[PDB]
């Protein structure tokens, strides 16, 4: 339960799965030149 | 579809091979306006509306 509607899609991409505390996950997100 | 309710399909995130369409003999009209068919297979576009 995260959304209620999806009207106009421009891009879809399905990929391989990325994934005491045992795991450390580092991510960097950047928006450069689109 | 009917001409009143013409279907629009947005083509994105793939490689468009236009030589397959141009070299077919099954089409009576292949009239291109504003661009030439020879350089379509080289150029790149944001989206294709069919
Ligand atoms: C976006 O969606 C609305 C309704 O969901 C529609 O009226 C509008 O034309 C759409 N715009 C594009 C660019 O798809």
């Amino acid at each position: 339960r995260v959304y209620s509607s999806a009207n106009n899609c421009t891009f879809e991409y399905v990929s391989q799965p990325f994934l005491n505390f045992k795991n450390l996950r580092e991510f960097v997100f950047k928006n450069i030149d689109g | 579809a009917s001409v009143y309710a013409w279907n629009r399909k947005r083509i994105s995130n793939c490689v468009a091979d236009y030589s397959v369409l141009y070299n077919s003999a099954s089409f009576s009209t292949f009239k291109c306006y504003g661009v030439s068919p020879t350089k379509l297979n080289d150029l790149c576009f944001t989206n294709v509306y069919a």
